[PDB]
């Protein structure tokens, strides 16, 4: 539905999915990094119902759905359940076919490299983007609040990376990972 | 008696003088890398909205 050929930028977290297209100032749409599925036995005969429910569907349907998060602490490991929410996020409801559009995702610095890797594998085989980019959550952050300089630290969902960057430089020796975040916060 | 420690006078005031004069020369004829700069300030004085890139 978009009248320019834009980059689109989706930032999969392990709490919910922001996205929309490059160049704009907030997502166009936000959806839950989850995929839903039924843990009951069907009574009815013609009642429709889904195998599985993905992003918002999941959560409106959610009364009767366990809903899982294919990405623990940071990292993708149901890569067939984020291709789910993928199609839906770009196709359903932001309108943005990747086909037409390259796209840029988001990771820590240390998240393990299969995140990144798989990823790109699946925006490049099962969407077809023209190109892609992963990009690190420090510089992003850095570029957001109008820095080039400063400590990033992300208290997200997933685990926090704590990274400095200096003059547009990584200070790597410096980096301190922490196995807490929004999601343990929630659980205590 | 008068004049010659008069003489001597004279060329011992001139060459300390004189290396005093060529050096006070170079001080007086340049004394711009002796000076300063104003050093203005723009300090974004509009602290009542914020701006059109998409980074801020």
């Amino acid at each position: 539905d978009e009248d320019e050929t834009t980059a689109l930028v989706c930032d999969n977290g392990s709490g919910l999915v922001k996205a929309g297209f490059a160049g704009d100032d907030a997502p166009r749409a936000v959806f839950p990094s989850i995929v839903g599925r039924p843990r009951h036995q069907g009574v009815m005969v013609g009642m429709g119902q889904k195998d599985s429910y993905v992003g918002d569907e999941a959560q409106s349907k959610r009364g009767i759905l366990t809903l899982k998060y294919p990405i623990e602490h940071g990292i993708i490991t149901n890569w067939d359940d984020m291709e789910k929410i993928w199609h839906h996020t770009f196709y359903n409801e932001l309108r943005v076919a990747p086909e037409e559009h390259p796209t840029l995702l988001t990771e820590a610095p240390l998240n393990p490299k299969a995140n990144r890797e798989k990823m790109t594998q699946i925006m490049f085989e099962t969407f077809n983007v023209p190109a892609m980019y992963v990009a690190i959550q420090a510089v992003l952050s850095l570029y957001a609040s109008g820095r080039t300089t400063g400590i990033v630290l992300d208290s997200g969902d997933g685990v926090t990376h704590n990274v400095p960057i200096y003059e547009g430089y990584a200070l790597p020796h410096a980096i301190m990972r922490l196995d807490l975040a929004g999601r343990d916060l929630t659980d205590y | 008696m008068q004049a010659l420690l008069g003489a001597r006078a004279k060329e011992s005031l001139d060459l300390r003088a004189h290396l005093k004069q060529v050096k006070k020369e170079d001080t007086e004829k340049e004394n711009r890398e002796v000076g300063d700069w104003r050093k203005n300030i723009d300090a974004l004085s509009g602290m009542e909205g914020r701006k059109k890139k998409f980074e801020s």
